[PDB]
């Protein structure tokens, strides 16, 4: 299973990233991957779902990247959203992992 | 458009098999890499897939619970049914189906989800 | 006056490359130029035709075809070389006018687990001629013992699982490989356009 930090924090208009890494090989080369920022209460949501690309609508400045096997969401100076949580979840060999869940508290 | 609601029971014994729908609408079962799936969610934990469909029919099952997880497919009303038996209380559980546009985009739409409790 | 050049590129399934499926172009206008700057096709090299200004020429009896290979042996469908893909499932002529316009496809033919929905040709005792269907699926036999029938020893299935899987490498990918076989013929041509 996918790997991420317990609680990442960070104080409101500064610059904040989520890691996300596949220390199991059950990824061949990491292809796929996307981030879910669960509101919650309801239900998840699609922020991006390729690497890099993120859908049309549910968008303002959302983004990532990896290198070569860690996942990353570069969230903008935008803190005030909510206390939302993410899910980074990505094609293994066999299933579909979801890693764990990481409750982004701001100051 | 693409929009995801759960309905069936919610309450369970121990040692039974549940049968847990969600009607879809808005969009087509048959379109290429187009598919529904299942997660569920224990309380203060993370996400877990348990099984999905396909447009050819293809059941893929997570290896953790390839016997009791079944899905199935109902084009013509629009409806999954997912049965699954053996009913534990660590499968105390909401469960969200899912939404596979394609093969690239990771579970686009997703359900409102409904809690299924499995006690006595 | 229009005809369905959209159709071959944007089907909606294609056939396996020891079933590659072969269509007629007749009554058409050649409007390549939106076809080459579409920015979704990868391999646009052309072998004998450049791969622009196709538009001020035209054709008499222009085929198409459609098959699914993997990204290393993208380069194996050309009339080039040959030895996995060219030599048992499809083969191009050497005096072959056309290409092999081809993009990546891992969106919607891959799946998680295994996609067998689309298979190759294995080895075979013969080997193959250019513009060849081999729709039979006899069980190969690699000397003597016939086992007329049975499978194990040197009775493998020429058909072989593929197992398109979701995360691959670069040259492991699916990837939608369309051949637009241009017949050079005296005839007066049908498909032409502005
Ligand atoms: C296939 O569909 C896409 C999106 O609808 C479109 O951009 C493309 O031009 C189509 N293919 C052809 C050959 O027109």
């Amino acid at each position: 299973a996918l790997t991420q930090p317990a609680s990442v924090s960070g104080s409101p208009g500064l610059s904040i990233t989520i890691s996300c890494t596949a220390t199991s090989s059950d990824v061949g080369a990491y292809n796929y991957v996307s981030w879910y920022q669960q509101h919650p209460g309801q239900a998840p949501k699609l922020m991006i779902y390729d690497v890099s690309k993120r859908p049309s609508g549910v968008s303002n400045r959302f983004s990532g990247s990896k290198s070569a096997n860690t996942a990353s969401l570069t969230i903008s100076g935008l803190q005030a959203e909510d206390e939302a949580d993410y899910y980074c979840s990505s094609y293994t060999t066999t299933s579909v992992v979801f890693g764990g869940g990481t409750k982004l508290t701001v100051l | 458009q693409v929009t995801l609601r759960e309905s069936g029971p919610t309450l369970v014994k121990p040692k039974q098999t549940l049968t847990l729908t969600c009607t879809f609408s808005g969009f087509s079962l048959s379109t290429p890499g187009g598919g529904v799936g299942w997660i569920r969610q224990p309380p203060g934990k993370a996400l877990e897939w348990l099984a999905l469909i396909y447009w050819d029919d293809d059941k893929r099952y997570s290896p953790s619970l390839k016997s009791s997880l079944t899905i199935t497919k109902d084009t013509s009303k629009n409806q999954v049914v997912l049965t699954m038996t053996n009913m534990d209380p660590v499968d105390t559980a909401t469960y969200y189906c899912a939404r596979l546009t394609a093969a690239d985009t990771i579970f686009d739409c997703w359900g409102q989800g409904t809690l299924v409790t499995v006690s006595s | 006056n229009l005809c369905p050049f959209g159709e071959v590129f944007n089907a909606t399934r294609f056939a396996s490359v020891y079933a590659w499926n072969r269509k007629r172009i007749s009554n058409c206008v050649a409007d390549y130029s939106v076809l080459y700057n579409s920015a979704s096709f990868s391999t646009f090299k052309c072998y004998g035709v450049s791969p622009t200004k196709l538009n001020d020429l035209c054709f008499t009896n222009v085929y198409a075809d459609s098959f699914v290979i993997r990204g290393d042996e993208v380069r194996q469908i050309a009339p080039g070389q040959t030895g996995k893909i060219a030599d048992y499932n499809y083969k191009l002529p050497d005096d072959f006018t056309g290409c092999v316009i081809a993009w990546n496809s891992n969106n919607l033919d891959s799946k998680v687990g295994g996609n067998y929905n689309y298979l190759y040709r294995l080895f075979r005792k013969s080997n193959l001629k250019p513009f060849e269907r081999d729709i039979s699926t006899e069980i190969y036999q690699a000397g003597s013992t016939p086992c007329n029938g049975v499978e194990g020893f040197n009775c493998y299935f020429p058909l072989q699982s593929y197992g398109f899987q979701p995360t691959n490498g670069v040259g492991y990918q699916p990837y939608r490989v369309v051949v637009l076989s241009f017949e050079l013929l005296h005839a007066p041509a049908t498909v032409c356009g502005p």
